[PDB]
């Protein structure tokens, strides 16, 4: 006989708010709670917070008081649930209860059909993405890398760079054009190629060569990096 | 030549906000077009955000358009990355490096800081495990299914059954062993530390998943994940 | 002659030991600014002392070359056996590549040739330079096919691997986008290609310099052969209009040099943005820098003083600041790492046969058709054969010809567009 | 085997037939349980010759050696446990004068001597169970005065027989045992000729009404005390049911799940005393006005689920008949848990007058408010502690307990209530030390709502959602000689400052299960709130599963007499130094399931110096040398406690020491 | 007409048109080579419209400045009002501290300046001359100081910010390398440097053309410390016997660079690794430059022609390419706000006693080594306190004196680089 009803489903992008008004219908709602449990797809329950409607009394849980606030109304008979800033790891399947306090427990009685807030970046963008090959080098001190990166489309001017990174170190440019060297490079770092595909090769490698090396282009108004090559002993 | 950004950093809890800085030195900072860089651990380097001298042209990484804001401060040789609605994928060590255009592409790189954008892990609850976690019996069975809790719950568990599309909407046990309106052939127990809910035999509509919360805190904690029967 | 009054570089010993002490302290004590002012005074020195040396072999001074020769293999010497320490060799890639005072050379000579013609004279030149460089391809391409057979290596082997990256424009346009054209019609990997294209193309460049050097003293023991100076058989040179200039001071040689610097970026510009491949054919800035200094002299904007002024920055860049070049071009644009892990007798042959090939296509091309055999030759013969715009720069040195600059580059750029075609074509139709 | 050397020697499963003699000599104590053996050497039992208790279990022997009771005269207590012998001869007993208890069990014993008891009448207790027997012939002759329990469950008699009972004629027993076995007659004088049986126990055995009204005459002129009886099949009672008993002084009376179903009119006016009486599982429909008359002195009456269940189908309606407790005029314990009764007349316990603890747990289907007059019954008695545990109590109007005004603990713990407390309710109590409100719906606080009672010294308010709570003058503001104070599993949210102010005999605080990470993070607007101020007294602290990561050093200034402080569960990382020095004298310290790593002494500088326990369970050690290594040293040097030290105090940060004991540093 | 005809920097209006058309292009499809040629591209064109602009202006080039001061306070406008698009920006940049033309610019101009003077003609101002030099510089810097403690001015900030920069060689030899100086010796911003210094300097400019004036009169009023355009006094100097220069080719123009870049190489070199501090104060190696190329005139290994050469060379860079380096020095140098910070009241009386301080220690040199003290006053203060060698002629113009102008070419050259040998001294020793 209680009906508990939310609204329809929401796509949004991350950083912005959202409200979710749950309604319900067939009893008091002045002095029954109402909670809000979500559900990430897959996963089980998780519960948030409960509302008293008598008073707009809250009581979240659990530290969701930053991200979320809850808030109801008399006349309307609704609990709103809103969204402070939205972003990933919150799409979920978003319930809300009527809080009945049967036996000596609360219980949840009767819930509403629920809301799939689904947060989407929606990036497409059509960004340059480049993919350096190997994913790892096991190599010895003495011979060739001939690392590789290869670009989703033409990579203009052959603007390019190849940065080695130590670990827990500030990355370092190696080849700031696709074919120039860096001031204080040696002579065997040496990149090439045009177009949509590029290496740099070390012709003999050192040990302190061996780090981790990213491809990065610089063409358009978003510059892209790569996933990383690691070069190991 | 020299940039350190050492500011921010530290924890943020999440859908916080944070503010960073660079005081760059040994170089022109006016006339250098600077950029943030980011690397989360373990992760490849990506880019967060550009500008220009005079701020005249701010752009930003798709990921983080709306929610950050670029400005620099000449007079003072320092640049500001202004952060808004952190959220747990926005952690890294944040870099700021100089974007010198043809001649060098990222020649100067700052030393970056760590931000760190997470809950603190609450931990008010009480842990629930339904410790066997079956899945998909025969019709007609005899099913039982376990939860554990942590602490002593005493007879304030509660067992919800959800279908594997709808709302759970079906409280079945109002304390422990003890039937709601609605259903039957349900038989649970238990007291303490474990409890037990079994089904008389099972039926077509009864092949769903379920659930047990505790009340006896006001931060109730429903069962990480039940069966699937 | 006097251990005193002797003339190094027009300085006298005791000065210009005074500048190899200063050199020799700043090599020991590893201390050297890496930028144009402290590049300059290593390529300044090293290109003194050599080019003196170079002057003076006995064998050395007419055979080979010369003083740029002699400049050029002794820096890649230097550079391949580590003598130079890192400094320098950054110092000198800071001034040629960095900064791109190769550019700058190439663009101001390009200026001082094209803005120092009879107006009229400048179509009529060039109408027949196309089929000229086009059937010297054709004969570098029938005797590379036939030293191919020779050694048994496979017609189409032949092409896509010697012919084409030899007459190609270089290592910038000329053996990359071959290496991208390869890769995108055959399949094959790129890198590959690349590595062995290159050590091709630097073996053919250093026998061009060579060949260069053998065919301006052929010049010189038979007259009708060479036209010293323009290739044209100038029968129609009798009018030899002129104009009366004035005295030139200063200020037109550094119009002349601001006239190269933005003829230099118009031509970036519109073979950048606005027009950057004509058909398919991709077309380099210095191809339109030809274009646009000779609409600018077809334009009559600029008055004779200023002409003049053009062509004595030309010439100061010419004579003066050649052997600086000639180092920085050693260092910087020739590894002599790679053509030694790839020297042998087959790609000696190859390339030897290939290159004068070349020549005897393109002499028999300037021949037919009114130009100076030798001058038609080293243009067109041996400027397309050669690493870019580096190797217009050597192989002309070694002729002591630079008054065929305009020539050579659109020689090496139009060669080189149509090379990137003759692939795109012969890469389907052979595979 | 062997106990330790308390003059005690245990053997049990140790099935052996020759009994290890290396038991000290001077021990006097041996158990011989789940063992068999064949013949007892009394050599061994020579060298311990003294032993008061000699236990045998599971075991079989045609019959004891009398030399081994011989031996030992001073053996006090026998412990027989199935062995089937049917006769023992006199002359055991008789050697073994010291023995006073005696026991059989799994035995299907037969006779016995006519005289085995004569100086070994001694013994307290005789039990006959596991054995078959119609009459209770033990001896021809009377003896056996000191004998006061007689067992005789488990047996299969029917009939009582006057002349049995004649040993017992001159002897007196406390209590009489003969439940589990079914008397279907019951030969008249067979209580006369007896001794003073003061107890008599008829349990499990089929009586009934008719019989019972016989046996209310059997016991007439007899000095009964102890009359029990239960599963009698008793469904109702009249007034001949107890009838003759006017001739006796019964002390207690039970009548324990006899599923009674209607008490007459004065059925129990023949009991003019009856200290105790038990009425519990009995399924009782009404009682009469007159039903309990004549109880005049009781101090012990108990109705735990004494009624009908409710059925509204049959609508049952366990129904009371005020005044029926008006004769109950020296009760003091009356106790009604899980009961039905419908509601609370307005006359229940009218004329009580010594009643002191009444309980009401579960006695009432339908209680959904206490009204102004809901307890005006009780106005006439110091009942000291009532009891409405779990009685879905909706809500307390005001003055409710005005009538309850020697009351002194009260516990509507465990009930349905959702009130804005008000003060006004608990205007009448004056000397309430407990109140209990645990396990409840919702109260809404106000700064006037326990000014009515500072009587208080115990607060209980465990998972009952607190509203404004965070009231600027403190709700516990009034109270001044509370202990005790719990807010546990409440899931609280900010506090004032001011919440805790003068209390300072609050020993024991309770906030487990609560959010208070907020109120001391370092970023918290106001400065992180010290609501642990003034506590003078604060013996043992609780603040289990906070969400705490962040402890300001200045907390616990005021906290010179904390004994025990519990902060597990937490997420603490990095507690600052100084934090314990004013903590003088703790002695119990619990921090497992934290987010712990180094521990050193800059930060427990007073707290590891004399502890009774430390608990760190499970924590992301760093066995380090810079950190733990302190900590190993003070590991193996140190006498406090510290539990499943091993097993579970593990570090895993460096990763080739992971999963290591820490005592391995 | 007019409209076609008109020069800017040696072009007519069509040509500079066509120019500015090149550079509108660059702009608007925002192609840039960001390199030395495209730095070029755009610096000429910048600073040639902006220094014609500057030059033809009335009361503008006469005392202000002219071309140069117009030029960079134009280019820091459009930096600070963010005009030019970021790769401009960049290329600048480039062109002034990548590649570090600035370092080759003031290295050409030092060099040029100081072996210009005749080795007699240094040797014997060595003798007397100088030592006048110097007390100029000495009286200048306490009637400085004093006036700064008159007005609260630190000492150090009097000494570093007024006292150097007026007597220097102005804005291109004398007010940049002081800036580069003071930023590589203490440390902090040269921005703010060169932005106060630059007022100042041209403060104290108009100040030496009124006090030339004033001199003048003042000598005619009196007599016995003046003399009619005559230096020296009661001394015949009866002959004075000048070598002859045979004849100017390019080869000595560029012996020129190598000059100038070897003895920048030698000082870089000695400043770095040998004499890296001669006391406990730190040598800048622009100093150590001025030293070594003073020795070198003295030692007299440089043939006179050799002399003119590098002469000729610094002409070219000093008033050619000087608007291209304007323009670099108003992106990367110039702080507007400072500039406009720097005139006041306070400045405009310290420079005037400043430059008063200086032709007092100079008048008493002069007497003090037997000159007659106006003319010496005139030569050794005035023409130090002006901007270098545009100052000299303007204010021994003001006067009705040219006989002196070899020793105002002496005062300006040289004590340009005396004074950054005193500068690096102060710089060191002050902070
Ligand atoms: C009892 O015997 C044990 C075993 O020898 C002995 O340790 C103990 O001291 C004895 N007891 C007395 C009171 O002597
Ligand atoms: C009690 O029962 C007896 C039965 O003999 C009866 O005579 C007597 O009147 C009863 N007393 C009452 C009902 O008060
Ligand atoms: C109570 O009954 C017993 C048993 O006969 C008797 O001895 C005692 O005197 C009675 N009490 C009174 C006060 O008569
Ligand atoms: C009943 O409650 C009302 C409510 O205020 C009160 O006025 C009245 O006095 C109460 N009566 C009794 C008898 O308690």
């Amino acid at each position: 006989e209680v009906q508990l009803v939310q609204s329809g489903a929401e796509v949004k992008k991350p950083g912005e708010s959202l409200k979710i008004s749950c309604k319900g219908s067939g009893y008091s709602f002045t002095n029954y709670w109402v909670g809000w449990v979500r559900q990430m797809p897959g996963k089980g329950l998780e519960w948030m917070g409960f509302i008293d409607p008598s008073d707009s009394y809250t009581n979240y849980a659990d530290s969701v008081k930053g991200c979320f606030t809850i808030s109801a109304d008399k006349s309307i008979s609704t609990a709103y649930l809103q969204m402070n800033s939205l972003c990933a790891s919150d799409t979920a399947m978003y319930y809300c209860a009527r809080e009945l306090y049967q036996g000596y427990m609360d219980t949840f009685d009767s819930w509403g059909q629920g809301t799939l807030v689904t947060v989407s970046s929606g990036g497409g963008g059509s960004d340059i993405v480049l993919t350096q090959s190997p994913a790892t080098l096991s190599l010895s001190p003495g011979e060739r890398a001939t690392l590789s990166c290869r670009a989703s489309q033409s990579v203009s001017s052959n603007y390019l760079a190849w940065y080695q990174q130590k670990p827990g170190q500030a990355p370092r440019l190696l080849i700031y054009d696709s074919s120039s060297r860096a001031t204080g490079v040696p002579a065997r770092f040496s990149g090439s190629g045009s177009g949509t595909d590029f290496t740099l090769t070390i012709s003999s490698l050192e040990p302190e060569d061996f780090a981790v090396y990213y491809c990065h282009q610089y063409s358009d108004i978003s510059p892209t990096f790569g996933q990383g090559t690691k070069v190991e002993i | 030549e020299v940039q350190l950004v050492e500011s921010g950093g530290g924890l943020v809890q999440p859908c916080g906000s944070l503010r960073l800085s660079c005081a760059a030195s040994g170089f022109t900072f006016r006339n250098s077009a600077m950029h943030w860089v980011r690397q989360a651990p373990g992760k490849g380097l990506e880019w967060v955000s550009s500008i220009w001298y005079s701020g005249s042209n701010t752009y930003y990484a798709d990921s983080v358009k709306g929610r950050f804001t670029i400005s620099r401060d000449n007079s003072k040789n320092t640049l500001y990355l202004q952060m808004n609605s952190l959220c747990a994928e926005d952690t890294a060590v944040y870099y700021c490096a100089r974007f010198a255009g043809g001649w060098g592409a990222y020649d100067v790189w700052g030393q970056g800081t760590l931000v760190t954008v997470s809950s603190g892990g609450g931990g008010s609850d009480i842990q629930m495990t339904q410790s066997p976690s079956s899945l998909s019996a025969s019709v007609g069975d005899r099913v039982t299914i376990t939860c554990r809790a942590s602490q002593s719950i005493g007879l304030y568990l509660a067992w919800y059954q959800q279908k594997p599309g709808k709302a759970p909407k079906l409280l079945i046990y109002a304390a422990s062993s003890l039937q709601s309106g609605v259903p039957s052939r349900f038989s649970g127990s238990g007291s303490g530390t474990d409890f037990t809910l079994t089904i008389s035999s099972l039926q077509p509509e009864d092949f769903a998943t379920y659930y047990c919360q505790q009340g006896n805190t006001l931060s109730y904690t429903f069962g990480q994940g039940t069966k699937v029967e | 002659s006097d251990l005193l009054g002797f003339k190094i570089f027009g300085m006298p010993l005791p000065l210009y030991a005074f500048a190899l002490i200063t050199l020799l302290l700043s090599h020991f004590y590893n201390a050297l600014p890496t930028d144009i002012v402290g590049g300059f005074a290593i390529m300044f020195i090293i290109g003194a002392i050599f080019g003196e040396i170079g002057k003076r072999l006995p064998i050395f001074n007419k055979y080979i070359g010369g003083a740029p020769v002699m400049i050029f293999l002794v820096a890649a010497y230097f550079v391949y056996a580590g003598i130079f320490t890192q400094k320098e060799i950054d110092a000198i890639s800071n001034v040629m590549d960095k900064s791109n005072f190769l550019n700058l050379f190439i663009a101001v000579l390009i200026t001082g040739a094209i803005l120092s013609v009879n107006r009229r004279l400048l179509l009529k030149s060039l109408l027949g330079y196309i089929p000229t460089i086009l059937m010297g391809i054709v004969g570098a391409s029938i005797f590379g096919i036939a030293i191919g057979l020779v050694f048994g290596i496979p017609v189409d082997r032949i092409m896509m691997l010697y012919v084409l990256p030899i007459m190609g424009g270089g290592n910038g346009a000329g053996a990359v986008p071959l290496s991208e054209i390869y890769h995108s019609v055959t399949g094959r990997s790129r890198e590959e290609y690349y590595s062995t294209a290159i050590a091709i193309l630097t073996i053919a460049n250093i026998f061009a310099i060579v060949f260069a050097a053998v065919l301006d003293i052929i010049g010189k023991k038979h007259t009708w052969l060479s036209g010293e100076g323009e290739l044209v058989r100038k029968a129609s040179f009798k009018v030899e209009e002129d104009e009366k200039t004035g005295q030139i001071t200063h200020r037109e040689t550094a119009v002349g040099l601001v006239l190269s610097t933005t003829c230099f970026l118009l031509a970036y510009v519109v073979a950048k943005k606005i027009l950057p491949s004509i058909g398919g054919v991709a077309i380099h800035y210095f191809a339109w820098m030809v274009l646009i200094v000779a609409a600018l002299n077809a334009s009559g904007l600029c008055s004779p003083e200023i002409k003049a002024g053009a062509k004595r920055l030309s010439d100061f860049f010419s004579k003066q600041l050649l052997w600086v070049l000639m180092v920085g071009v050693g260092v910087c644009y020739t590894d002599l790492q790679e053509i030694i892990n790839a020297i042998t007798f087959a790609n000696v042959v190859i390339a030897a046969i290939i290159v004068i090939g070349a020549v005897l296509g393109a002499a028999i091309g300037g021949w037919l058709m009114g130009f100076f055999p030798i001058e038609s030759a080293i243009t067109a013969g041996l400027c397309m054969a050669n690493r870019g715009g580096s190797g217009d720069l050597e192989v002309l040195s070694a002729c002591n010809r630079m008054n065929l600059i305009s020539y050579a580059q659109i020689s090496s750029r139009l060669g080189g567009g149509i090379v990137l075609v003759i692939a795109s074509i012969v890469f389907g139709m052979m595979i | 085997k062997c106990t330790v050397s308390h003059e005690v020697a245990d053997c049990s499963h140790l099935k052996l037939t020759q009994v290890p003699d290396d038991l000290p000599t001077n021990i006097t104590v041996l158990n011989l349980t789940h063992n068999q053996l064949r013949r007892l050497p009394a050599a061994n039992f020579t060298r311990y010759s003294q032993l008061t208790s000699l236990d045998v279990g599971f075991n079989t022997i045609s019959k004891l050696e009398p030399e081994l009771c011989q031996k030992l005269p001073m053996l006090k207590v026998l412990n027989l446990q199935h062995n089937e012998l049917s006769q023992l001869s006199d002359k055991t007993f008789a050697f073994c004068t010291n023995l006073t208890e005696l026991h059989l069990m799994s035995n299907s014993i037969q006779k016995i001597k006519n005289n085995p008891f004569v100086k070994q009448k001694n013994l307290i207790t005789l039990d006959l169970s596991h054995n078959g027997l119609s009459s209770t012939k033990l001896g021809t002759q009377v003896q056996l005065e000191n004998l006061q329990e007689l067992l005789l469950s488990n047996n299969k008699i029917q009939a009582l027989k006057s002349e049995e009972l004649d040993i017992f004629a001159n002897s007196s027993l406390k209590k009489l045992e003969l439940s589990s076995n079914q008397i279907k007659e019951f030969s008249p004088g067979c209580f006369h000729a007896i001794g003073r049986l003061f107890g008599l126990f008829l349990n499990n055995v089929q009586l009934g009404p008719s019989l019972t009204e016989k046996l209310c005459l059997e016991l007439a002129n007899t000095s009964i005390r102890n009359l029990s009886l239960s599963n009698s099949q008793l469904s109702t009672t009249s007034n001949t049911t107890f009838l003759g008993l006017k001739w006796t002084n019964l002390t207690m009376l039970d009548l324990s799940y006899n599923n009674l179903n209607v008490v007459g009119n004065d059925s129990f006016a023949w009991l003019p005393q009856l200290e105790y009486f038990f009425l519990e599982y009995n399924n009782i429909q009404h009682l009469f006005s007159h039903s309990l008359h004549g109880l005049f002195n009781v101090r012990y009456l108990n109705l735990k689920r004494s009624f009908t269940k409710q059925s509204i189908s049959l609508a049952s309606l366990p129904k009371i008949d005020d005044f029926s407790f008006q004769w109950l005029k020296c009760l003091e314990h009356l106790n009604m848990e899980d009961n039905d009764i419908p509601g609370i007349k307005s006359n229940m316990f009218t004329g009580l007058i010594n009643l002191k603890y009444l309980s009401l747990s579960n006695s009432f289907t339908s209680l959904r408010t206490l009204t102004n007059e809901t307890f005006v019954s009780l106005a006439h008695s110091p009942l000291h502690i009532l009891n409405l545990t779990k009685n879905k109590i909706s809500k307390i109007e005001s003055d409710a307990f005005s009538w309850l005004g020697h009351l002194e603990v009260l516990d509507l713990g465990l009930n349905e209530i959702g009130q804005e407390l008000t003060g006004q309710e608990w205007r009448g109590l004056e000397n309430i030390f407990e109140i209990y409100l645990s396990y409840n719906k919702y109260l809404q606080l106000t700064r006037n709502s326990f000014a009515l009672v500072p009587s208080l010294q115990r607060l209980m308010l465990r998972r009952v959602a607190l509203k404004n709570v965070d009231s600027s003058p403190s709700p516990f503001q009034p109270l001044r000689n509370l202990t005790i104070l719990d807010l546990s599993n409440n899931n609280i949210a900010n506090i004032n400052d001011d919440m805790l102010e003068g209390l300072e005999k609050l020993e024991i605080l309770d906030l487990q299960h609560n959010n208070l990470a907020r109120l001391w993070k370092h970023a918290n607007p106001g400065g992180p709130i010290y609501f642990l101020k003034g506590l003078s007294h604060l013996h043992i602290l609780n603040l289990e599963s906070n969400g705490f990561d962040e402890i300001p050093v200045e907390v616990f200034k005021d906290l010179f007499e904390l004994k025990i402080i519990d902060l597990g569960l937490n997420n603490l990382n990095t507690l600052p130094a100084s934090v314990f020095n004013n903590q003088v004298s703790l002695k119990s310290l619990n921090l497992q399931k934290n987010l712990i790593t180094s521990v050193e002494k800059k930060v427990f500088g007073p707290a590891f110096r004399n502890l009774t326990e430390l608990d760190m369970r499970f924590n992301p050690f760093d066995c380090t040398c810079e950190s733990i290594a302190w900590f190993v040293n003070w590991i193996n040097e140190t006498h406090t406690n510290i539990p499943e030290l091993s097993s579970h105090y593990l570090c895993n940060t460096p990763p080739h020491y992971h999963g290591f004991p820490v005592r391995l540093f």
